[PDB]
């Protein structure tokens, strides 16, 4: 199903 | 007429991380942790306050939360290391070391442990995914050390 997280922010 | 009424997560993280504390103060250092566990919306709200605290242009307001983050990683238990262990908060971190976002008016001191706490966390808790893939990303983009 889904995540409860979100994508990574690349620095 | 000692209040029953719990003391709120963000009434203790103020004093925990307040500029004005002349050294640590472990007490509400200490408590902060004890607490955040006390509901279900404890560890989210604690990630959240101190994502924010450690996004401080005073420095030793940041460095006073980081001291709280590694402390609570040590004494509390998995919803705190779920939370912690996820990019909704990894983000955070990233974005006060990366030259994108906040990383050029960071102090060097906020940034240095920032690495050293993640790093620890890779060694220390290598079942979490998210904070080896974070660290993994960091090195790889050249944010290092000084």
């Amino acid at each position: 199903g889904f995540s409860d997280d979100v994508p990574m922010v690349i620095a | 007429e000692p209040a029953m009424e719990p003391e709120t997560l963000e009434a203790r993280i103020n004093r925990a991380t307040n500029p004005l504390n002349k050294e640590l103060d472990w007490a509400s250092i200490n408590g902060f942790c004890e607490q955040l566990n006390e509901d279900f919306e404890g560890p989210p709200l604690a990630t959240r306050l101190l994502a924010h605290k450690i996004q401080s242009p005073q420095e030793w307001e940041a460095i006073q939360a980081l001291t709280v983050l590694e402390t609570c990683m040590k004494s509390c238990g998995k919803r705190f290391h779920d939370e912690v262990g996820k990019f909704r908060f990894l983000n955070e971190l990233i974005k006060v070391v990366s030259p994108k976002y906040l990383g050029s008016r960071t102090s060097e001191k906020v940034k240095n442990k920032i690495l050293e706490l993640l790093y620890s966390w890779t060694v220390g808790l290598p079942e979490e995914v998210k904070i080896a893939e974070a660290y993994q990303m960091l090195k790889k983009q050249g944010i290092v050390k000084s």
